[PDB]
């Protein structure tokens, strides 16, 4: 709630929204999901992997 | 028998020597692991291509 909203005249670089109503904006909530991308069936040889 | 006295007595030793060498060679391989797959984690193990078989 301190970085996402910029007041008129303030630096908007790190913000998501800027405007006259900024001081009263807030996050209801945030959700994230992380997906991992990888390669499987790690090879083994006479040396091992 | 008509065996000379020369080379062939050398030849008999050579024959014996050759046969002993062959037998040792035949028996001289250590009863051991030479078949390979020495990667202890190899329960899956498919080195080529898909669709394979284990007995006819």
């Amino acid at each position: 709630n301190n970085t996402a909203f910029a007041a008129v005249g303030a630096n908007p670089l790190e913000a998501i929204y800027q405007g006259a109503g900024a001081a009263d904006c807030e996050f209801e909530e945030i959700s994230y999901t992380v997906y991992q991308s990888y390669l499987d069936q790690l090879p083994v040889g006479q040396n091992g992997y | 028998m008509d065996k000379k006295k020369l080379l062939y007595w050398v030849g008999g030793g050579l024959v014996l020597i050759l046969i002993w060498l062959w037998f040792r060679n035949r028996p001289a391989a250590q009863v051991a692991s030479n078949w390979e797959g020495p990667p202890y984690m190899t329960y899956n193990q498919p080195q080529a291509g898909s669709v394979t078989l284990p007995v006819a």
